[PDB]
Parts: structure tokens; sequence; C-alpha cells
């Protein structure tokens, strides 16, 4: 159970957007592809569906007629599109899948659209290195500065994901500068920093950057 | 028409192990074609129930589900960590689909006293121009917490912001960084930069620094 949704995107205003939302699995079968909004923050508003089957679509009043769905039955992929696009469109969208053994039986990751007139720019990693002002009993801290990047999202993650216990990625910050910063933190043992190799790895997809940073002592 | 989901409470607060239930009111009769879910701190979203009481088969027995008239209720018997996170209701007898306001999950655990530790700027960044000094309250509770910043002894005021994570999935407890911007220049003139926290679980303030001169280390 995992939807696949494509990924995060920086739009400027006035300008339209289109998402898609497949399935892991060739699936098939009568299915129905329900969307959702979410504003940073806020709760959930359903958009509204496609049915692959016949075609048929059905929207919330909310949109004006701002989102259209479409499918395309070879591949099992849904799309919303929303035009003229205002900061009002800036949020996280999400695709369900009901009707076939279920009520909304897998979602999607969610996709991050950014509605502004800034223009990308990939982030600066800095390491937060291990040292005895952050080392307590056998164990210390280390980590990545995520400096000057936009829009959201960055994502990271360590060793290639192989370490998540103690991991400690906060929220990003909007500088004065209009970009945004964050940092992510691990405890490792004191002792493995001689042998272990410990390496972020970061992405912003946005702007097509990928960087993995080995953090030495 | 419209059918409004009307969810209860809007925040909720309990103890690990506790049982806790959240509730969602159908102005009109939706059948038990009520759906139940959580959103995780990173955005997953996950079926929990559907058709009022029918469990996900892949959510735990905690996890249950309930109807008495026009009230829904989901219920999580003994609360873990890993539960912490924003949870909604949404009906889907008819169209336009509605979701309740939702209700955020806190956590309450015992005391903890956060482990403090303090970065100087890397050299890259200083290559750069800038200089972010970064301080870190590690795994605490309660939320709490007061950072103040001294450079040669000197309080400072204006230049740092602090970010707090979502409670901790493993054990519900916080992390905070409190960053410390500067232009190299400026960190180039001072020498010491110190960290003063004060939180309920510390007997006294802790107070972290390190010497620029001496580099990170002991050099």
């Amino acid at each position: 159970v995992q939807l696949q949704q494509s990924g995060p995107v920086l739009v400027k205003p006035g300008g339209s957007v289109k998402m898609s939302c497949k399935a892991s699995e060739y699936t098939l079968t009568s299915y129905l592809f329900q969307w959702v909004k979410q504003k940073s923050g806020q709760g959930l508003e359903w958009i509204g569906y496609i049915y692959p089957y016949n075609g048929g679509t059905r929207y919330n009043e909310k949109f004006r007629g701002k989102a259209t769905l479409t499918s395309d039955k070879s591949s099992n992929t849904a799309y919303l599109e929303l035009s003229s696009l205002t900061s009002e469109d800036s949020a996280v969208y999400y695709c369900a899948r009901s009707s076939m053994s279920d009520p909304g039986a897998n979602w999607g990751p969610g996709t991050l659209v950014t509605v502004s007139s800034a223009s990308t720019k990939g982030p600066s990693v800095f390491p937060l290195a291990p040292s005895s002002k952050s080392t307590s009993g056998g164990t210390a801290a280390l980590g990545c500065l995520v400096k000057d990047y936009f829009p959201e999202p960055v994502t990271v993650s360590w060793n290639s994901g192989a370490l998540t216990s103690g991991v400690h990625t906060f929220p990003a910050v909007l500088q004065s500068s209009g970009l945004y910063s964050l940092s992510s933190v691990v405890t490792v043992p004191s002792s493995s920093l001689g042998t272990q190799t410990y390496i972020c790895n970061v992405n912003h997809k946005p702007s097509n950057t990928k960087v993995d940073k080995k953090v030495e002592p | 028409l419209d059918i409004q989901m009307t969810q209860s409470p809007s925040s909720l607060s309990a103890s690990l192990g506790e049982r806790v239930s959240l509730t969602c009111r159908a102005s009109q009769e939706i059948s038990g074609y009520l759906y139940w879910l959580q959103q995780k701190p990173d955005g997953t979203i996950k079926r929990l129930i559907y058709a009022g009481s029918t469990l996900d088969s892949g959510v735990p027995k905690r996890f249950s589900g309930s109807r008495s008239g026009s009230d829904y209720s989901l219920t999580i018997s003994s609360l873990e960590s890993e539960d912490f996170a924003d949870y909604y209701c949404l009906q889907y007898a008819s169209y336009p689909r509605t979701f309740g306001g939702g209700t955020k999950v806190e956590i309450k655990r015992t005391v903890a006293a956060p482990s403090v530790f303090i970065f100087p700027p890397s050299d890259e960044q200083l290559k750069s121009g800038t200089a972010s000094v970064v301080c870190l309250l590690n795994n605490f509770y309660p939320r709490e917490a007061k950072v103040q910043w001294k450079v040669d002894n000197a309080l400072q005021s204006g230049n740092s912001q602090e970010s707090v994570t979502e409670q901790d999935s493993k054990d519900s407890t916080y992390s905070l960084s409190s960053t410390l911007t500067l232009s190299k220049a400026d960190y180039e003139k001072h020498k010491v930069y110190a960290c003063e926290v004060t939180h309920q679980g510390l007997s006294s303030p802790v107070t972290k620094s390190f010497n620029r001169g001496e580099c990170g280390a002991g050099a």
C-alpha cells in the first residue's frame, strides 16, 4: 500500500501545474481516484474524483472550476491540473484510490506545490562536526546544516537510510533573506567515530539537487 | 446539503499507555460510511478504520472504531509514542466528501532533562562568508525551554532563531536548535560563544560554550 506521486514543484503566479498519481502495481480493475488538498498546518479538503471507467469527474465547489482531473487507462495514472495559480494554491496535494476492496484503500505521499515569483535555489550543506563540545558519556551528536534553499521541501537521510534512530530533522525556517534553512542532527557512539562513516543525504527536488556530505570529527 | 463532520476534541493530551477516544458527529445520516485516518508528522496518511468499525488489515488491534447514533468514535486503547499524529474522520456516504476538523494528539511522559551541545560554524561555511553557531537541546520534556546566547559575556539579542521538532516517534521527547547567525567578520571578531539553557529537568541553568581560538576541539 504505497501510491506514487510526482515530485514537488515551484510555479510562478498566473501559471498552471499538472501532477500525477499512479499505483505501484498494475492493479487493474475498476477503481476511483480521490484528491485532497492541505495547506501547511491546516486541515484536509476534498478536491474531487476522476473515475477511469467512464471518465466521470466531480469537483468541490470551492475550487471554482480551477481544478481539472483526468486519467490514462493504459498507465493507470490520474492527473490533477490546477490553473491560473495564486498563493492560495501553495499546498500539499494527495491522491487516494478507492472502490476496489476498500474505501480509501491506499494513499499517495502527497505533492508539495509552491506558487512564487522567487526562483529555485539548491541548498548548501555544511557539517555539524562531532567534538568534545557535542559529546556526553559515550555518545556524540553530529549533523548537517541545510542552508539557503527555496522552495520547500528538502529531504534528509543518514547513511542512505541505514541510520534512523536518534535522527532529528528540524522544521525549516524562513530567513530574512527569503530562503529556508534547517539542521538535521543525530546521536551516535563516541567510539564509532574512528571506524564508522556518517553521511547526510540531502535531496532538494525543486532544484534537482542532491548532495551527500561526509561529516568528519 | 453538504454533510458536516464535527470532530472533537481539536487537541488531546494523554499519558503513554492510556486509552483515548476521538468523536466525530455527522450532521446527516451516513449509514456507517465513516472513515478514520492518521497523518504522521512527515505527512504520511494511512487508513485506520472504514465502514465505521472495520479495521484496516495493516493497522494494529489497538485502534478501534464504533458508532452511537450520529456519533462515531475512534478509540486507541494503549497510546504509544508512535501514535503522535493528527487524526481525521471522513464521511463517504455522499458528495462532496467532507472531513472533520482533525484531532492533534499530545503525549504526556516523564520529565527528561535535555543534553546540551554546541557546534561552531564549519570552515566551509566561513569560506562562504557567513557563520552559523548551533546550540542543540536534545531529547527533553516538557516543551518549555529557555535558551540565551552570550558572546564574550555579552547577552545577545535579535540574531538567533529556534526550531523545535515534534514529539519523537520513539520516546515522545522534543529537541530544539538555537542558531546564532553572524557575518564571518563579526564571528572572527569575538572569541567565546556560550549557550545557556534553562529547563525544568535541570536543577540549575546549564551553559555550553566554546572558544573560537581553540576551534571546536581542544587545540
